[PDB]
């Protein structure tokens, strides 16, 4: 029983989380009131899979999900929408007042006094749980709940399971888009929870989401609907591993094991290969060989950052649908003779490779079109750098005047939190640029003794 | 009555060895339920090998089943031959060691260790006389490569003097499929070179190579691989079971291909291969699979023995054929390629002829060599495991889970001392 | 160093009187003459070793070695090396039932005892007479066995356990979670012995009534210290010594062994194989590079095939003063045998070490450049540039 | 297993009358025809001595051999083959193989020829 208790936090992590659900719910075959037919047609089977659903006597399935929320607004349209009688009733919304872009505001103010029913409930999910394999924390950077409480959460969780792994997907800042004044505040108070309690976190930004949806699937007009169900298919094809069957299976433990050098480094990107519309479907092969070199474009990537201007670390490739090892292993190897891709020398592998059977399903009402393969691409570099440094560019260019600062200290905090985190940043940027250098020259100097 | 428990570790381990129950199944006849639906008589002479004796005229494979993942079992209790295995050797567990070794051998696989050999113990007790045991695993993968290393060392302890086998498949230069496998495969040859009699070499790379030449397959998957692979273990241990003109048991194939303990790291290879498309054009003779056995690019761990000296070399024949024509082949063999053969071993060719061929062949033949070109894929490991050795790539993973530098270090010294002891007999002209 | 031979042969026992007493071995000076019982014609073999003893007779004065004339020829020659901060070994060989335990141990009761007790005596009254206000010792016990491929501890009490043989990078091998007693007094470290002597495997066959049955290893670890607030340096040096008593080759027919008592004489013979072929190896190496030309290109010692071979990696050759005591047999009867230890014998002296033994190789940086600095400068004085 | 080979030698040479030898068939070169073999005739020399044994046996050839080990166990015979064996009749399977060939004109001949 791989089972899996997934958190949403925010507008962002809840709208995600509504998404990731009607996906998942869509693969089971289970119904929005929580019954699956599927069983009563068939006769019986293992189709409700525990990594996300609970099955209780009556045939109903309850997922393994908590939402939370310091807004009533954001799941009030939850609970009187299309998916009510699918989830718990309980959802641990606070009945007041909200973060307010503000980080102190939601980790030392309002965080308390519902931070405690929040743990109750993980916990009660955890005790029916029976070889929990980790948790998977949606968030976005930026916003006040999603930073301070999402602090708060995993410090907690840090303390109470401690061995657990603690996955992370959460939405960073743009270059250039944004929707708050005060987002680089909010984002770098954040590093030290992401850094010291988080195992792997994955980072989106909107914009490159923006750009892949205008450019692959030709809409001129996306809404964050279209954003939220990309993320949704990335978070299925990590986790399909543990669902069904395949050649090669990939644990949540194998990711940590394979992906991460040293502990300070845990920030990979992800990628989907065949985003493509349904009129475009057409006319295109659609072979391991072109997603897998669609996977290392840098125009696909989802964060606005050049993997040319850093070098790989490591790479995790999760096959699904109709595929087989010796395609996988020749897209490797040609990709192997690419001087466009430069790997660090201390890691001559650099490749870890999964393929699970069932191919990706199709949202009525969707934009991507069916496909027969699909691949999704986890690759940790050295070029994540960049997206930090601009960023935090703009936090010395508002806090030389302490602009907007009285908001912060009026909630809790000292200016001290302010710097601290500062500095947190500047050493995981010396850690990256450290990493990356080629090993020195013939790195015991010189060497040759007589003979 | 010579027979063998069997061991099987990791999904690779798993996989092969349900490959492999299905061919022994067929030669042997016998029913996937259980039952015998055999035509020759001599099929049941010598069932007692690998199967047990059930009450209701069955018969029971003596096979144990390890992992830590449970998936994989399942995957082998819904196939083709889920029911023949007695389902009280299923032992496994949960949260699978994650290619980590260290999970494997300390952590994880200490406690399920103490079962794996409480059902080996039992299978064991039951033998009227044991004569050695043979696992198959992977090494540059998880819990196969640590329960794998770590079974061999606990049975070494208890059963010191019954044989010990091995099938292992090690990674390849290019075909790689995990970032970490240098770690484990030094750390398993570092383990496997002390308590282990024979080991056989087997790679992913040289079983496509022989798929795509070959037998000219345009799309094969696994189970190609095990094909092969089972058809091995079949032609290894054929005159243990069948009747034959000049027989070889284990222990004489081991006598005579291992010339010093710590060399014992083989080659092996089949032959008739023949794509299904010339079948008709080719005559089947002793020549023939002469010539095929000693081609380069038939053998299985994808090192050419053109690049170093054969030890030593076994060919074990099944089918009606004449002795005269096989000693003359073997000379022939010796003789042109004199380079490729070591100087002070005259004569360093054994040879076994059974009667019986397999269900569907007229003539077959086996081949297992000894040569010093296997340092390569050594080395190959030791460099990659410099490169990442040097700036600690990922032992925070391994010294998370109670290890430590000194075992890695010794680990590369000890493989490093066995790439030294090969090449020493590789270079021609002992004299200076 | 070369490694230093010694050759000593024994008086008759009970097995050879029975049986024909026909004596075969000659010694003269530092000559040792064997002679075929089989061919009188044939011409009378000689070896000549660094040194040879002859224990046949008591009473009279033919080149009479007893336990204290080797003890002074070998023992304390090689603890006065250990003394100048030099690691030093003296190791036994031969056959089943000719001297070792003799040799090495002897009979506690009796006063011929052996070179161990001899020399940890003596270590023992010179760390006691030379003590002063500045000069200080420390000394520190060990006694290991191998049974069959696996280490035990003797002087720990009971541990059914097998240790474990590891690898430092630096240090070369050694044995994991070895009980390293402390020890302060000449009756301490006897006790200890007799508790290891009392511990070790033992079993009675045809050819003696006290067949060991595992080989043997005394670790002895002394520290010499010098103390000075100014500029001498502590702990200025460390020192090991290293007693080993091997269990001789066996043959089943004489022997008479069967069952658990042939298994175990099996493994004794295949770690003594081994051994000799390391020795013979070795030899041939330490030959070549050095008579040949100095090519030096490659050449492997097959220290790894045998745990006993393993654990002497420095001791056979590399950074240790080593010396060899062989023991001899004068039966006639057992003369195929016996030619066949002096064979070995006569390729152990070819053998030559590498020894030089510092400590806290920070101290040794900077002793050798201020050594520097002191002979430029005194060059400098006296050239009148200073 | 020698114990029993005995006993039934023994009960063979009690059911005869006027025996007057033993024919040994073995091989060098094979772990039992040796080892056993020297076993054999040492403890048949030991019981009785006086009556005949001629030995059958295979040596092995110049060119041809079908093991690696071959030489050591065909030189440890010596001993057996010299002290304990009246006659020893030796055979080679190259020179019959050529006898098969030339005379018989047999191209591919087995062991049973
Ligand atoms: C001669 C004929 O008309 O059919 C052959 C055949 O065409 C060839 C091509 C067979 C065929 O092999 C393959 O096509 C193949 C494909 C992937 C991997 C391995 C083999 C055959 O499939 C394989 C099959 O092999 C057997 O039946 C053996 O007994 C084999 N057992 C199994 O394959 C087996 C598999 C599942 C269940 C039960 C038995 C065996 C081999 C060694 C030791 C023991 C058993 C045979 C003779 C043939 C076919 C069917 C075409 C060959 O294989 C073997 C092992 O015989 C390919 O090289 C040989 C040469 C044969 O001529
Ligand atoms: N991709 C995606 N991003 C979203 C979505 N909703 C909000 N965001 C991001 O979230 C950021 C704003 O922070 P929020 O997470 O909404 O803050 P909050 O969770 O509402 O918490 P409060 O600030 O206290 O209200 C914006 O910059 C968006 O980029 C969404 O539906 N999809
Ligand atoms: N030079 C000697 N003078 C007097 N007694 C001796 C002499 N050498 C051996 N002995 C005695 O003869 C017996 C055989 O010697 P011993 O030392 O026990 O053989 P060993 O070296 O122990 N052989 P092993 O222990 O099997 O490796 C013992 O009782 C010894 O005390
Ligand atoms: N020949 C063969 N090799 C396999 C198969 N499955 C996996 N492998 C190899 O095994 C390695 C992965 O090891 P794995 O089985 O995961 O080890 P485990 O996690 O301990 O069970 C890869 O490098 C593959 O090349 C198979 O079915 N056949
Ligand atoms: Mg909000
Ligand atoms: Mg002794």
């Amino acid at each position: 029983m791989r089972e899996c208790i997934s958190i949403h936090v925010g507008q962002a992590g809840v709208q995600i989380g509504n998404a990731c659900w009607e996906l998942y719910c869509l693969e089971h075959g289970i119904q929005p009131d929580g019954q699956m037919p599927s069983d009563k047609t068939i006769g019986g089977g293992d189709d409700s899979f525990n990594t996300f659903f609970s099955e209780t006597g009556a045939g109903k399935h309850v997922p393994r999900a908590v939402f939370v929320d310091l807004e009533p607004t954001v799941i009030d349209e939850v609970r009187t929408g299309t998916y009510r009688q699918l989830f718990h009733p309980e959802q641990l919304i606070t009945g007041k007042e909200d973060a307010a872009n503000n980080y102190a505001r939601g980790h030392y103010t309002i965080g308390k006094e519902i931070i405690d029913l929040v743990l109750d409930r993980i916990r009660k999910l955890a005790d029916q749980c029976t070889g929990l394999q980790g948790f998977l924390v949606f968030h976005s950077f930026g916003g006040g709940t999603g930073s301070g409480f999402t602090s708060l959460l995993m410090e907690r969780l840090s303390v109470d399971y401690g061995k657990k792994s603690k996955l992370e997907f959460s939405i960073y800042p743009a270059p250039q888009v944004s929707t708050a004044v005060v987002e680089p505040y909010n984002s770098i108070l954040t590093t030290h929870t992401t850094l010291e309690h988080s195992d792997c976190a994955f980072m989106v930004d909107n914009e490159a989401i923006y750009d892949i949806c205008r450019r692959n699937l030709d809409i001129e007009r996306p809404t964050y609907t279209n954003l939220n169900r990309l993320i949704s298919q990335i978070v299925s094809s990590i986790t399909a591993s543990l669902r069904f069957d395949g050649a090669l299976n990939v644990d949540l433990t194998e990711f940590q094991t394979n992906l991460v050098p040293y502990p300070r480094i845990h920030f990979p990107l992800a990628t989907y290969a065949p985003v493509i519309s349904a009129e475009k479907a057409y006319h295109e092969q659609l072979s391991v060989a072109e997603i897998t070199n669609a996977c290392f474009e840098p125009a696909n990537q989802m964060v606005k950052c050049d993997p040319r201007h850093g070098k790989y670390m490591a790479c995790c490739l999760l096959y699904r649908g109709d595929v087989v090892p010796k395609d996988v292993n020749a897209a490797i190897a040609t990709i192997k003779t690419k001087r466009s891709i430069q790997f660090v020398d201390w890691c001559p592998t650099g490749f870890k490779v999964g393929i699970n059977y069932q191919p990706p399903t199709v949202v009525p009402g969707g934009d991507l079109a069916k496909v027969q393969r699909a691949v999704c691409m986890l690759s940790n570099t050295t070029a994540i750098a960049e997206a930090w440094a601009r960023l935090d560019h703009k936090f010395d260019l508002m806090y030389a005047k302490r602009a907007f600062v009285h908001w912060y200290v009026g909630e809790g905090m000292e200016e001290g939190e302010f710097s601290e985190a500062r500095e947190d940043m500047a050493a995981l940027e010396k850690d990256y640029e450290e990493v990356g250098v080629d090993s020195v020259e013939g790195e015991g100097e010189e060497e040759g003794e007589e003979y | 009555m010579r027979e063998i428990v069997h061991i099987q570790a990791g999904q690779c381990g798993n996989q092969i060895g349900a490959k492999f129950w299905e061919v022994i199944s067929d030669e042997h006849g016998i029913d996937p339920t259980g039952s015998y639906h055999g035509d020759s008589d001599l099929q049941l002479e010598r069932i007692n090998v690998y199967y047990n004796e059930a009450t209701g005229n069955k018969y029971v494979p003596r096979a144990i089943l390890v992992d830590l993942e449970p998936g994989t079992m399942d995957s082998v209790r819904s196939g083709p031959f889920g029911q023949i295995f007695r389902p009280d050797n299923f032992v496994f567990g949960q949260s699978g060691a994650g290619n980590n070794w260290a999970k494997g051998h300390y952590t994880e696989g200490a406690e399920l260790v103490d079962s794996v050999l409480d059902v080996v113990r039992k299978e064991s007790e039951s033998c009227d006389c044991l004569q050695g045991f043979q696992l198959t695993h992977s090494l540059g993968g998880g819990t196969g490569s640590g329960m794998g290393t770590l079974l061999i060392s606990k049975i070494r302890e208890e059963y010191p003097d019954r044989i010990m086998n091995t099938f292992s498949v090690m990674p390849s230069p290019k075909v790689s499929d995990t970032v970490v496998e240098p770690y484990n495969a030094t750390l398993s040859v570092h383990q496997l070179v002390e308590n282990t009699d024979e080991t056989y070499c087997i790679d992913n790379e040289a079983l496509y190579d022989i798929c795509f030449r070959t037998l000219k397959l345009t799309t094969p998957t696994y189970g190609d691989l095990n094909h092969l692979v089972s058809a091995t273990m079949s032609g290894v241990t054929t005159c243990l079971r069948f009747p034959g003109q000049l027989n070889a048991d284990l222990r004489k194939l081991a006598v005579n291909m291992v010339p010093f303990p710590r060399l014992h790291f083989f080659m092996p290879g089949f032959a008739p291969l023949t794509s299904r498309g010339s079948q008709q054009y080719r005559a089947l003779t002793v020549p023939e699979l002469t010539q095929q056995m000693f081609d380069s690019k038939n053998m299985m761990a994808a090192c050419d023995p053109r690049h170093g000296r054969y030890l030593t070399v076994a060919a074990i024949f099944r089918g009606r054929m004449s002795m005269k024509e096989v000693d003359e082949q073997m000379l022939n063999v010796q003789n042109k390629n004199s380079s490729y053969f070591v100087e002070w071993i005259p004569n360093n060719v054994k040879t076994a002829v059974c009667d019986i061929p397999p269900r569907g062949l007229k003539m077959s033949a086996t081949f297992i060599g000894n040569s010093t070109a296997i340092q390569e894929l050594f080395k190959r490991i030791s460099e990659q495991f410099t490169a990442m050795f040097r700036r600690k790539a990922f032992l925070h993973w391994y010294t998370g889970e109670g290890m430590d530098e000194m075992e890695f270090t010794e680990a590369e010294s000890n493989m490093n001392d066995l790439v030294s002891e090969y090449q020493q007999y590789q270079d021609a002209t002992a004299d200076e | 160093a070369s490694v230093k031979v010694a050759v000593r042969v024994r008086p008759f026992n009970s097995r050879e009187m029975s049986r024909d007493s026909k004596c075969i071995i000659q010694m003269s000076g530092s000559t040792t003459t064997i002679v075929n019982p089989k061919q009188p014609k044939e011409t009378p073999k000689s070896f000549s070793f660094d040194y040879s003893y002859w224990s046949h007779t008591s009473p009279e004065d033919i080149n009479y070695a007893s336990q204290k004339q080797v003890y002074r020829d070998i023992g304390e020659e090689m603890l006065q090396h250990a003394f100048e901060g030099y690691n030093v070994c003296i190791f036994a060989y031969g056959q089943t039932g000719a001297g070792k335990s003799y040799t090495m141990m002897g009979k506690q009761e009796k006063d011929q005892q052996g070179i161990i007790p001899q020399l940890c005596e003596d270590l023992f009254s010179r760390i006691n007479d030379t003590t002063n206000d500045n000069m200080s010792y420390s000394v520190e016990v060990s006694y290991m066995e191998i049974y069959c491929e696996r280490v035990r501890d003797l002087l720990n009490p009971k541990n059914k356990g097998n240790l474990r043989v590891r690898e430092h990078p630096l240090l070369g091998p050694y044995v994991e979670d070895l009980s390293k007693l402390a020890v302060t007094s000449y009756n301490d470290i006897q006790d200890l012995m007799d508790s290891g002597n009392k511990a070790r495997t033992v079993a009675a066959t045809n050819m003696n009534e006290t067949s060991s049955r595992s080989h043997a290893v005394f670790n002895i670890i002394f520290t010499q210290k010098r103390h000075d607030a100014e500029t001498n340096i502590t702990t200025e040096k460390v020192s090991k010594i290293s007693l080993v008593d091997l269990a001789g080759s066996e043959r089943a027919d004489s022997t008479g062994a069967k069952g658990t008592r042939l298994k175990e004489g099996a493994n004794i013979n295949k770690s003594l194989t081994t051994l000799g072929k390391v020795i013979s190896a070795l030899a041939e190496m330490d030959s070549g590079p050095n008579k040949n030309k100095k090519k030096k290109k490659t050449d492997f010692i097959p220290y790894r095939d045998s745990v006993l071979t393993w654990l002497l990696r420095e001791n056979l050759g590399g950074n240790s003063r080593t010396a060899m005591v062989a023991a001899l047999s004068p039966a006639d009867i057992n003369y195929d045998e016996t030619l066949s230890t002096l064979r070995y014998a006569d390729r152990a002296k070819q053998i030559r070490c590498n020894a030089v033994i510092n400590e806290d190789p920070n101290n040794k940086l900077i002793r050798e450049l201020k050594d520097e600095v002191t002979r430029l400068r005194d060059l400098l004085y006296a050239q009148g540039l200073g």
